Order: C-alpha cells, then structure tokens, then sequence
C-alpha cells in the first residue's frame, strides 16, 4: 500500500538496529544516488532518528 | 556559483586510514561487493571522489 507523492506517512523509528545491508537483497538499486553522507559507513555513523 | 562550484572535489572511499602528510590522487574505482568491476563503475562501484 505504497502512498502517492503528495500525501506520505512518516514513521518515528527511535529504538532498532538500522542494519542497512537487508536492503541490498530487495532489488537490483537502480536508482542508488546518495548525498554527503557515505553509503559505505553508516552503522559507525549513529542518528538521533 | 549560482548554478555550481563543480571544480572542488573530496575523496569518500579509502581503503584503509590516511597517514600524515601525504596524498592519495588517484582516480579509480572502488571496488566494493564481490562483483569485479572492471571499469564499468556500476552497482557497488562508486566513483571516490
Ligand atoms: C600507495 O601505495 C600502495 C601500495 O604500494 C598502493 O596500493 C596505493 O595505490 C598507493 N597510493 C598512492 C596515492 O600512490
């Protein structure tokens, strides 16, 4: 039930273990383009949410 | 720039740590996953600067 472009639901996620390498098996990632912040490390790199 | 700066560029992707006082011009690919890019410089293979 992905929502539309001009109404999203935002989630607060402020107690887990953002173990960003599930994602990697969920699709070929086209469309990969990240800002400043550096793909490669983020579990160093901890966030207030 | 009003449209970009786009001749300042920072490295993002090292292999190990910098020791002081020497430089890393290098423009390569970083080689991450198991796939062995071969200058195709595609999925998990980001250009560092
Ligand atoms: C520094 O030396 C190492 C080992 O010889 C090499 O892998 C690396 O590419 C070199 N880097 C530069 C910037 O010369």
């Amino acid at each position: 039930r992905f929502a539309s472009v001009y109404a999203w639901n935002r989630k607060r996620i402020s107690n887990c273990v953002a173990d960003y390498s599930v994602l990697y098996n969920f699709a070929p990632f086209f469309a990969f383009k990240c800002y400043g912040v550096s793909p490669t490390k983020l579990n160093d790199l901890c966030f207030t949410n | 720039k009003v449209s970009g700066n786009y001749n300042y560029l920072y490295r993002l992707f090292r292999k190990s740590k910098l020791k002081p006082f020497e430089r890393d011009i290098s423009t390569e690919i970083y080689q991450a996953g198991n796939k062995p890019c071969n200058g195709v410089a595609g999925f998990n293979c980001y250009f560092p600067l």
